């Protein structure tokens, strides 16, 4: 309590009252442990910090069913690039629509 | 817990603990859930399902116990001691 | 300071202004600024 | 006009009057 | 420049000079 | 011509281009 | 040149006529 | 500002706070 009274995480306090246990790990893996937690009804995640943020039970299986960080990194690129690739894209339908268009009138014929 | 453990859980089959751990008005029941998760009340029969289903969202505490019959005790330990809860489950059980 | 982190459950998903000064930058830079911007991006990771 | 000279104009225009280009454009096609 | 004026630009230049328009708006920036 | 046809649409405007398609679309 | 006879083309003409025009196309734009 | 330093701060953040960037780009965009 006195640890946490004078810090940034100060808002856990109220988180320890009672019987309480810490799961400590360098990376964030929650998958095992809250399937292994399903197994024992009775046991509840209170809640918890990961990568310098709080965070509740429902925050918690958020962040388990989210997938991996990579993927999101490079999508952060295809959402920055996303409007000049939509005005390249506006400015190749108009040719190419002709195209379909008689792409289309082959099968109509 | 040992009063608890004496006098067997039989007649309840389902019991349930809902509370918001950054709610300062839990303590109670959270005291509540460690007295009835235990082995010596716990082992009395296997029939009971002791559920803790804790959520974020705002709400007052509350217990939820399932009896064999037509029994259903709902209390909400907002402004209940964890003693007093302990007890009246307890008569209720006695039946 | 603290996170002061999950207010509501509800809540709409309040940001902090930290975050918010980045994307109005971004917005305001022309496509030039933008463009060195993607090919270091890319330098980094694909 | 230019094509390079477009192009330019395309490239120092922000990023919001960019979404305004793509709006007026497929109005008038 | 102005909003207005490009879209009138862009209008007016043909298909061949639209795929220029592709070629060097891509390669600035890729 | 094949070619002919072809370099016509290629040579015109976009508010030209605009026009075929819908007069396409009557017809 | 002009948009009507086009369209009347692009109806008209067969439908290996027209299948041609497409190749064209594709290496033009 | 500088180039470098934009591209170095969107890799520090973790996934929790560029996930909110994704979603902000779409309401500000489109």
């Amino acid at each position: 309590k006195p640890f946490l009274e004078d810090s940034k995480y100060q808002n856990l306090l109220p988180l320890f009252v009672g019987h309480n246990m810490l799961l400590v790990s360098e990376e964030p893996k929650v998958k095992e442990m809250v399937r292994i937690l399903r197994t024992v009804p009775f046991l509840p995640l209170l809640g918890g910090c990961i990568d310098d943020t709080i965070l509740s039970r429902q925050g918690f299986i958020n962040y388990s069913k989210l997938p991996s960080l990579p993927l999101v990194q490079g999508e952060l690129v295809g959402g920055l690039t996303c409007l000049t690739a939509q005005t390249h894209s506006l400015l190749q339908h108009q040719p190419l629509q002709l195209t379909t268009l008689l792409d289309q009138y082959i099968r109509e014929q | 817990a040992a009063a608890l453990a004496r006098l067997g859980l039989r007649p309840v089959k389902q019991v349930r603990v809902q509370f918001c751990p950054f709610e300062k008005n839990v303590e109670s029941t959270r005291t509540f859930l460690q007295t009835v998760s235990s082995e010596k009340v716990r082992s009395t029969n296997l029939n009971c399902s002791v559920i803790a289903d804790v959520r974020h969202d705002g709400s007052e505490p509350c217990v939820d116990v399932l009896f064999g019959d037509g029994h259903r005790l709902i209390m909400r330990g907002a402004h209940l001691t964890a003693l007093e809860m302990l007890t009246a489950f307890a008569s209720h059980i006695r039946a | 300071e603290a996170l002061a982190g999950a207010p509501l459950d509800n809540a709409p998903k309040e940001y902090p202004p930290k975050i918010q000064q980045l994307v109005q930058d971004i917005a305001s830079l022309t496509l030039l600024e933008i463009s060195d911007l993607n090919e270091l991006l890319k330098k980094t990771l694909k």
